[PDB]
DNA sequence: GGCAGTACTAGTATGAAAGTACTTGAGCTTGATC
């Protein structure tokens, strides 16, 4: 669980949704999260998110107390600047498998090696070695790889690496806005790597973390399995 | 590359086929349904040489279609990355390089032309020229390539090359 | 095997009189050439019945001995049953 | 996974023969011929009339003899189809160049020899 | 007007078969040693 990671409340209106950790309470109690409030503004009661509107719930009137931006409502909750941050049990949220949105981002390191990838040294000296990863561990992975022309096993820390590849191999994108599309590199850059889809020509142009050894054959399917590219909609009647 | 190899195949007949003209309707069968198609295996199927051998017929149960398995020799087109073939350059876009090699279409990136091969859309026809003027590529060309990498797309190959290395481009 | 040394009856088993009547009566039912003068038949069973009285249909059936070897008995050379 | 630059090539294409642009053209031509005469028969495919030009166009020995003396000549060296049929192909006329382009071909001869060959192949060159 | 306690509701977590085969234990016989 870390401070300004995104955790999921198990119970109330609030349940699953995406929160930002805004205090990591040192008694490893509470932790206060960062929400969008699901109100009514006691309107209806005798929802959607949206932004906390502290004069409509003024309007509204009830169990308000305004102070500044910050205003505690209804059953004590606290929101501030239109969200919500309330302390609630780490008991009482998923720490982890989360993960927010890009959506979720705009509301409120990582090493990624796998046996079989082609990672080069970027610094040491033992820079610009190329080789194959044997094994792998979290941190300094002790990334055991078999560099070219070594039958020797060498270990290196992640941050000593990075994910090379000649162009014309086959590579996929592990994260990003274009992630689960695949193609072959065309051009290597600096750190800037341009390649072509497999599904279509339109070109693409990512980080050297982005992407890794693959040789599977493009899926061609959209996440959500739904749709699929070349497929006929109806935009409108 | 081209080659030359062995092959093989199932003729399936309708039972319109039979009667006199049976064997020779195998053969102009084979022939109708290799030339032209391509395959990841062997690829392009440019054309059939000989006929080795046309096994005995066996009748397929439950179904009308008798298989005749069939030997022949064939010209196949398959290409390999590394390798430099000739192609002609057939359009010029901003967007990269359309060529063809043979029956096989081959897509070189703008990424992989050299920086002094500036494009110009201004030009009369479409092309891609050195600032110097000194070499111009357009349409109707002859280039050497290398093939990066390939793919098979619906029993239709197709390739990706480079013009990095030395001694490539204009012929 | 050869054509010589054969051995098996020459006689049609009614399992191959079966496949033989009902492979012919497939094909016949496929726009297939027909051996025979047929005279007021729409049905192809009755057709292929009729081609195989006349020994006239197209079809040699391989006997599988029961060693792995095989011999080929076209449909003329047998002798029908019924 | 595999790479020609390295002679590296599926078990398949093991017992198979490369053809050369030239034998390519003539062998098409023969077939074209019968197709020609001999009527009742659909005109070929477009990926053969392709084919047809893009071979032409690039053949270089016009003549028949030419092609098999050509042949015959590369035969008689330590090549493999591959390394053989591309410098044919290609025909190179430096041994700098052969090597960047073929890889494969680094310390395999001499370039004077290669050049031997090179230039060897540039004299049996039909020019035009 | 606010805070704490209690109660209720919702969700989550756990007699009247027969037979065969295999394994274990006990007993008997043979071999080795004193």
């Amino acid at each position: 669980l870390k401070p300004k990671s995104w955790v999921r409340l198990k119970r109330g209106i609030y349940k699953d949704d995406i929160a930002q950790v805004d205090y990591v309470e040192p008694s490893q109690n509470t932790i206060s999260l960062k929400m969008i409030p699901r109100i009514d503004y006691d309107r209806i009661k005798a929802p959607p998110q949206r932004l906390f509107d502290a004069e409509k719930i003024r309007s509204l009137g009830g169990d308000v107390a305004s102070d500044g931006d910050f205003l505690i409502f209804e059953g004590n909750r606290y929101s501030r600047k239109g969200f919500l941050f309330k302390s609630f049990a780490m008991s009482a949220v998923i720490t982890e498998g989360v993960k927010p949105t890009l959506s979720e981002l705009e509301k409120f390191r990582e090493h990624n090696f796998q046996p079989g990838d082609n990672v080069e040294v970027c610094e040491g000296e033992l820079i610009n070695l190329q080789g194959k990863i044997l094994s792998v561990d979290g941190n300094k992975i002790t990334i055991m790889p078999k560099h070219e022309d070594l039958k020797d096993m060498l270990e290196f820390p992640a941050q000593e690496l990075r994910k090379y590849f000649k162009m014309g191999d086959h590579v996929k994108v592990i994260a990003g806005r274009f992630e689960g599309d695949t193609g072959l590199i065309v051009r290597v850059e600096e750190n800037f790597v341009i390649l072509f889809s497999d599904l279509t020509m339109h070109e693409l142009k990512v980080l050297p973390r982005d992407l890794q050894l693959c040789s599977e054959t493009a899926s061609g399917v959209d996440v959500g399995g739904q749709h699929e590219w070349g497929e006929l909609v109806q935009l409108d009647p | 590359m081209f080659y030359h190899i062995s092959l093989e195949h199932e003729i399936l007949l309708h039972p319109r086929y039979f009667g006199p003209n049976l064997l020779n309707t195998v053969k102009q069968k084979l022939f109708t349904e290799v030339e032209g198609t391509c395959t990841g295996k062997y690829g392009f199927v440019i054309a059939v040489t000989t006929i080795d051998n046309i096994g005995a017929g066996v009748i397929q149960p439950g179904r009308g279609f008798v298989l005749y398995p069939v030997k022949y020799k064939a010209i196949v087109f398959r290409p390999f990355k590394g390798e430099v073939v000739d192609a002609v350059v057939t359009q010029v876009n901003k967007v990269g390089l359309f060529t063809e090699i043979g029956p096989m279409s081959c897509f070189i990136s703008r990424h992989s032309i050299p920086s002094e091969m500036e494009f110009d859309p201004n030009s009369n026809p479409p092309c891609y020229k050195t600032m110097d003027e000194d070499i111009v590529i357009q349409q109707d060309d002859e280039i050497r390539l290398k093939i990066v990498g390939t793919r098979v797309d619906k029993n239709d190959i197709f390739a990706i090359g480079s013009l990095m290395d030395d001694y490539l481009g204009l012929v | 095997q050869a054509n010589q040394k054969r051995i098996t009856t020459p006689y049609m088993t009614k399992y191959e009189r079966a496949r033989v009547l009902g492979t012919r009566a497939l094909q016949i039912a496929m726009c297939a050439p027909v051996m025979v003068e047929l005279e007021g038949e729409t049905d192809p069973l009755l057709i292929a019945m009729k081609e195989l009285k006349a020994r006239k249909i197209p079809i040699i059936i391989r006997r599988y001995l029961p060693d792995g070897s095989y011999e080929d008995w076209g449909v003329d050379e047998l002798i029908i049953t019924d | 996974e595999e790479d020609a630059s390295q002679l590296i090539f599926p078990k398949e294409f093991e017992t198979a023969e490369t053809l050369l642009n030239s034998e390519v053209h003539m062998l098409l031509e023969h077939r074209k011929q019968q197709n020609e005469s001999a009527e009742d028969e659909q005109e070929l495919s477009e990926v053969f009339m392709k084919t047809l030009n893009y071979t032409a166009r690039f053949s270089r020995f016009k003549n028949r003899e030419t092609i098999a003396s050509v042949r015959s000549l590369l035969l008689q060296k330590k090549l493999h189809k591959f390394e053989l049929a591309c410098l044919a192909n290609l025909c190179p006329e430096t041994a700098e160049e052969s090597k960047a382009l073929i890889p494969s071909l680094e310390g395999r001869f001499e370039d004077e020899e290669l050049q031997q060959i090179l230039d060897d192949i540039q004299t049996k060159r039909s020019f035009q």
